């Protein structure tokens, strides 16, 4: 066999890559894959159902597939687990209650033996109130470091400003690209 | 070159500050 | 509320006229020059004039004053910035300010009047936008001007993002006669030429002495800047919450922000100059300049402006280092130095003749006027320390900068 | 970093010389780049002092500290704001990020006699981040 071809396409770029969307309602999701892709605060309703969109940085084609957190949509995100690469977890660091509840479905999304070589994406959304706590404090309280074999990478990102996006965009990169 | 001083690269934020 | 803003001539003919709201007669223009003649042959010539109930407040261009006339009790800083705005305007769109282009360019001269303003009302002043939509050489407007984002056009493009700063330093000193300076005041300007792809948002970041302060680092070297006048793309709320520096570059050269704070240090020049002026026999300058500044800059194109007398004739220089030339026309010694070293030490001995016959009336002592630019040299110590360029595609920016000392009103008074 | 190695001798001669406890101008060096010391290097900074030595257990004092960070920005280019330590009374922790130095005590604040000691948690931990939050923004 012969790999010229891939070879060419490699020399100015062929690796694209995957991403996933997933958190709660009203947890800043449509709006950062709105941010992420369009580059504006883009009001929507909460996402009844899901939303795919694709993101091109760094010669990397990033498609992201956002899923909302509704209590009928929570069970569905398994059907987005298959043929997937990567997983973007958005935290809602202004609903003390809806933390704990955020914090169960993450244990129990990462309980899956199929999503094994997805690393884990902790974004911190809702970065514009006082109430909003560090970049350790959820960290801590979510025990992402109780997480073996996972690379998990804490970001905090603002959704009025959009800071922070092109930092957990390079680490993405990062984790999932291992060359120079 | 350049009268009244050469131009100078800038950096993009105060990494020290984190 | 100006109700008719018109330009005029150095000979009283008014060059271009446009009526905004016509609550003035057209031929009030014609009071106007001889009520400005009589004020300035009685000392009572102002910028603001006032023809009975119509008051002509303008300012006076390269070759011709720029009259807006007004009836009510209109804001005269509004008017001053309307024309403030307008001679900016009429500079980007043409190179030089004279008759020879108000007679040329009269086309696109009527439409940039009737666009600018609309009842004495301004709506558009930025000269790269009100490039799109009226050209002297239409289609739709430039959504800029509806949007929030009236500095920065979307669709810019270009094949490298280079952003050139410009720290430039204007040392003003207000030294007595008597040895001792009283206004020492520096004033920062940092003007940037943004050339990049798209409506970057940089993040500003300098080693201010407040922003240490918060931040906790108020121990090295910090700029105590009393006042900071950011642009118009700089977000005011940004600045004032946690001196956050956030605006959108513009396509070209403008001021971001403008420092301004006393200075409380040595002088970068100290002239020690005598007068052995002769009562109508001779006349003697013992003046030595000593440079207080670091050895390590130079004052590239020093121009020590000394004041000479009117009458005098016959003048000979015996001087150290630097060119010495007396101007007629500016009736004073220009102490000329293409290069001085920090640290360096002038030394002259004037000598000129003056006639017996004195003179009818007095002339005054003009201060003498040091002309020092010594660049890669800060001053204030003020060093940039990040600039955050963020743009919604991705790409890497090289942004570059400079800093120049000069002098700014840095006058030494005559005895 | 050949440049690193030979200032590493002479500047810690120069700061065992100043006890622990004239030109005037602000000159610039022409094309030179200026920036704030990055966490990356920072930690090679510390690591290669560390292996050096001559940093570890010398006692603190704010002339050393100064020429330290005046020959760090020589030799580098980096701003000297970096080298900060946190408030006392007692352990200081590095401002910076991925600082592994840090002032411990050795016997107010002022009159405490400090010594630098290597801290590897220092690149990992945020101590000085977390200690004061406000600072860190
Ligand atoms: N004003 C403001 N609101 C925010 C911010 N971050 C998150 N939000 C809230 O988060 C919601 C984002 O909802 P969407 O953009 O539609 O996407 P989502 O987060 O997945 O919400 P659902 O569609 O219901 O799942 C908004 O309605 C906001 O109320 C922020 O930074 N500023
Ligand atoms: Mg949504």
């Amino acid at each position: 066999g012969n790999i010229f071809a891939n070879l060419f396409k490699g020399l100015f770029g062929k690796k694209e890559m995957r991403i996933l969307m997933v958190g709660l309602d009203a947890a800043g999701k449509t709006t950062i894959l709105y941010k992420l892709k369009l580059g504006e605060i883009v009001t929507t309703i909460p996402t009844i159902g899901f939303n795919v969109e694709t993101v091109e940085y760094k010669n990397i084609s990033f498609t992201v597939w956002d899923v909302g957190g509704q209590d009928k949509i929570r069970p569905l995100w398994r059907h987005y687990f298959q043929n997937t690469q990567g997983l973007i977890f958005v935290v809602d660091s202004n609903d003390r209650e809806r933390v704990n509840e955020a914090r169960e479905e993450l244990m129990r999304m990462l309980a899956e033996d199929e999503l094994r070589d997805a690393v884990l994406l902790v974004f911190a959304n809702k970065q514009d109130l006082p109430n909003a706590m560090n970049a350790a404090e959820i960290t801590d309280k979510l025990g992402l470091h109780s997480l073996r074999h996972r690379n998990w990478y804490i970001q905090a990102t603002c959704a009025t400003s959009g800071d922070g996006l092109y930092e957990g965009l390079d680490w993405l990169s990062n984790q999932l690209r291992n060359q120079k | 070159d350049r009268k009244g001083g050469s131009y100078s690269q800038a950096a993009g934020s105060d990494s020290a500050q984190s | 509320s100006a109700s008719a803003v018109y330009v005029l001539d150095l000979k009283g003919k008014v060059l271009i006229c446009r009526n905004y709201r016509g609550d003035v007669d057209m031929s009030e223009v014609e009071h106007f020059m001889p009520i400005l003649m009589e004020k300035e042959e009685e000392g009572m010539l102002s910028p603001i004039l006032a023809h009975g109930g119509v008051r002509f407040m303008w300012i006076k261009h390269n070759n011709l004053y720029l009259v807006a006339t007004s009836k009510k009790n209109a804001c005269v800083s509004l008017v001053f910035s309307f024309l403030y705005k307008v001679v900016q305007v009429f500079s980007e769109y043409f190179k030089e300010l004279e008759e020879e282009s108000i007679r040329d360019n009269f086309v696109i001269i009527y439409e940039l009047l009737d666009e600018l303003m609309d009842f004495g009302y301004p709506q558009t002043t930025d000269s790269k936008i009100l490039q799109e939509y009226i050209t002297q050489e239409a289609p739709r407007p430039p959504a800029t001007v509806t949007n929030a984002v009236s500095w920065r056009s979307e669709g810019i493009k270009y094949r490298k993002n280079e952003v050139f700063l410009d720290v430039i330093e204007a040392v003003n000193l207000l030294v007595s006669a008597n040895g001792n300076v009283l206004r020492s005041e520096i004033v920062g300007s940092i003007k940037m030429r943004v050339f990049l792809s798209g409506m970057p948002e940089l993040r500003l970041g300098l080693n201010d002495k407040v922003l240490f302060d918060n931040t906790g680092r108020g121990k090295s070297k910090s700029v105590e800047l009393e006042d900071v006048k950011f642009h118009q793309c700089v977000r005011l709320s940004r600045f004032e919450n946690d001196r956050t520096i956030s605006f959108i570059p513009p396509d070209g050269e403008f001021e971001l922000m403008s420092y301004r704070l006393n200075t409380h240090v040595k002088p970068l020049i100290w002239i020690e100059s005598v007068i052995e002026k002769h009562s109508h026999s001779r006349i003697e300058y013992m003046v030595k300049a000593k440079s207080q500044f670091k050895r390590r800059s130079t004052a590239n194109n020093v121009e020590i402006h000394i004041p000479v007398p009117n009458d005098a004739d016959s003048p000979k220089f015996k001087t150290t280092v630097g060119s010495v030339k007396w101007v007629p026309e500016n009736s004073e010694i220009v102490w000329s130095v293409k290069s001085f070293p920090g640290g360096k030490e002038y030394l002259m001995r004037a000598h000129f003749g003056l006639p017996s016959v004195e003179a009818e009336d007095k002339e005054g002592k003009p201060p003498i006027s040091v002309k020092f630019e010594i660049p890669y040299f800060t001053t204030s110590g003020i060093q940039v320390r990040y600039l955050k360029i963020i743009e919604k595609s991705g790409y890497q920016a090289l942004p570059w900068v400079r800093y120049i000392t000069q002098n700014g009103d840095y006058q030494l008074r005559t005895q | 970093s050949k440049s690193s190695v030979i200032g590493w001798p002479a500047v810690r001669e120069r700061m065992r010389r100043a006890e622990p406890a004239e030109e005037v101008g602000f000159p610039v060096t022409p094309q030179v780049p200026l920036r704030p010391m990055t966490y990356k290097a920072a930690v090679d900074l510390s690591h290669f002092l560390k292996e050096k030595g001559g940093l570890e257990g010398l006692i603190h004092s704010q002339r050393r500290q100064d020429i330290l960070d005046l020959w760090i920005y020589h030799t580098q280019g980096y701003f000297p704001d970096w080298q900060n330590y946190t408030p006392g009374p007692g352990v200081r922790y590095p401002l910076t990020f991925g600082w592994c130095y840090k002032l411990v005590p050795v016997e107010d604040p002022e009159r405490e006699v400090l010594e630098w000691r290597f801290d590897s948690r220092l690149a990992f931990h945020h101590v000085a981040r977390e200690l004061h939050p406000e600072y860190f923004k």
